[PDB]
């Protein structure tokens, strides 16, 4: 569960974020692409390479859907929905790539904001990604 | 892997009890049961929309087969696992696009259906060497994927 | 989420295991130590050898914790809150822990319930004991 | 550890820039502000209740720099890692009761930290190194566990 100084810290590290979001995102499935090689079984129709189309219009929707549950924090299982359904029903995700990202996710947020990047912010971003994988696994069974 | 002689004999000593074709008919139909996602690997299959049918299609009890055949011949090679199930790692990342986290839970499924199986036989020192089995099938196959 | 037919199963397959519920729960306990030695971390205190007393005592108070949740399957946050307080307050066990107990306990069920152990009743349980973990994992942070 | 020599010039490289006692106060402070049942195997250390007691407790900021030493002596032995680290493994087992889990935990919260202090230079490709060691050292700690 999410403190209400939890949200704070999120809202603040996200509001800074901004119109990097989209950027980050694919910065951060490279990250994980690289690190994590068996998270690439999940993208076979997808060219890898470094600086791809499909990886930088991909970043932009996983970045998009954050910034809708930032916007609806109080709310996310809801706000989620249509998504939760989608990786239930659509795809085969094992629920341990769900930390793998939000790992490459933190290191991205570390690597891009020095000065929000705080123990509290570290933590309060890790309880949220946390969060927003259990909504998006809840439907699986 | 690391197995103790007293752990080698009691894998095989078990293993030479087992119906293969129902076994691996049934460790494959309960993980598309338990764990209803793995379907997407097998949409050419058929119906698979209750666990009766699962249990009942041919392709899977036929393909659980298949499954349980490698496995069973990893056993005769326990002392190199990565090179016996290499061509199947790559097969299983390049054909397949097979998460190997995916492996660990058919072996886990499988050590449930054993237990199933063998009841009281199926001791916990038994338990012990199936699970360093299972774990180090799973990690040989998982090994060629880049 | 628990569906019907899974509070259903659940019910039947903790009910026939009965009066033997605490004799499986140390069995359980058993299979974890030997198959997973790293479990063995969290009690450095108890005897661990095979039949010792303390792994009998302890294999009672988690199965009767179980029956306890089956009974409130409904309701388990609020059954199971004074766990939760105790797993995140006063123990430090890390979640992947709960699976390797969660599995042992299923292998505990199929060896002891063969014909109750059907595909249907094994998502069921595995489901419900997932559930229970999620529950005394709720308060670690 | 398989670590090609690009990726071994690339850990050496950063890491001669790292100032270990101030990196490794900051990874363990932060294991135990984001993973706070950590707690539990520093009840001596006294006041952890917030942020700024964990992270500027001196008792905290001595034992990372304990450990993040013993890291770097890793580093300088990456082809032996499981020998570098038997004698900690052994201790970390029947003495200090700690479950190898909480090692895979403070790698990855280390490579936030050098993500955090390094920026840009810390690149997709120096973290897949990276990532590697961490894994590495957590293997060789868990190793003599039994
Ligand atoms: C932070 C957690 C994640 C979020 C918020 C997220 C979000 C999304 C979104 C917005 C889509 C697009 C659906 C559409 O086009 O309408 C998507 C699709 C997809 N995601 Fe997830 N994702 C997450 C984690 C993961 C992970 C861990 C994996 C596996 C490694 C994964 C694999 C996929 C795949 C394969 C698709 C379909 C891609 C395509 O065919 O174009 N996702 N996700
Ligand atoms: C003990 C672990 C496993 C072993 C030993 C094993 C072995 C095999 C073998 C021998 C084949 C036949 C390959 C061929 O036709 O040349 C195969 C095919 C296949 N395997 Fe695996 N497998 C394992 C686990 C899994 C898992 C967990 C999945 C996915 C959930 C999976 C998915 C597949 C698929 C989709 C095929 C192709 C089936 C088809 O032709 O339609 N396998 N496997
Ligand atoms: C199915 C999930 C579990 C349930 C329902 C459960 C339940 C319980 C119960 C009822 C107690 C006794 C509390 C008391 O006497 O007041 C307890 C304590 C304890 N649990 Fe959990 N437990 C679970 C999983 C685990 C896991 C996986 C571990 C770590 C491997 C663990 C470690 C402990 C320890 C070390 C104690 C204290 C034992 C003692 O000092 O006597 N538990 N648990
Ligand atoms: C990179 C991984 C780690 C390394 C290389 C490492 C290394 C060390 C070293 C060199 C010592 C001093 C040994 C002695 O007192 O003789 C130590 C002590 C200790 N370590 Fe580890 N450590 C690591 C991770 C961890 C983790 C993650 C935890 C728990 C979360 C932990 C818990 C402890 C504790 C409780 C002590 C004793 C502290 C005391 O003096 O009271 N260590 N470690």
């Amino acid at each position: 569960m999410l403190s209400p100084a939890d949200k704070t810290n999120v809202k603040a590290a996200w509001g800074k974020v901004g119109a990097h979001a989209g950027e980050y995102g694919a910065e951060a499935l490279e990250r994980m692409f690289l690190s994590f090689p068996t998270t690439k079984t999940y993208f076979p129709h997808f060219d890898l390479s470094h600086g791809s189309a499909q990886v930088k219009g991909h970043g932009k929707k996983v970045a998009d859907a954050l910034t809708n549950a930032v916007a609806h924090v109080d709310d996310m299982p809801n706000a989620l929905s249509a998504l939760s359904d989608l990786h239930a029903h659509k795809l085969a995700v094992d629920p341990v790539n769900f930390k793998l990202l939000s790992h490459c996710l933190l290191v991205t947020l570390a690597a891009h904001l020095p000065a929000e990047f705080t123990p509290a912010v570290h933590a309060s971003l890790d309880k949220f990604l946390a969060s927003v994988s259990t909504v998006l696994t809840s439907k699986y069974r | 892997v690391h197995l103790t002689p007293e752990e080698k004999s009691a894998v095989t000593a078990l293993w030479g009890k087992v119906n293969v074709d129902e076994v691996g008919g049934e460790a494959l139909g309960r993980l598309l049961v338990v764990y209803p996602w793995t379907q997407r690997f097998f949409e050419s299959f058929g119906d698979l929309s209750t666990p009766d049918a699962v249990m009942g299609n041919p392709k899977v009890k036929a393909h659980g087969k298949k499954v349980l055949g490698a496995f069973s011949d990893g056993l005769a090679h326990l002392d190199n696992l990565k090179g016996t199930f290499a061509t199947l790692s790559e097969l299983h990342c390049d054909k397949l696009h097979v998460d190997p986290e995916n492996f660990r839970l058919l072996g886990n499924v499988l050590v449930c259906v054993l237990a199933h199986h063998f009841g009281k036989e199926f001791t916990p020192p038994v338990q012990a060497a199936y699970q360093k089995v299972v774990a180090g099938v799973a990690n040989a196959l998982a090994h060629k994927y880049h």
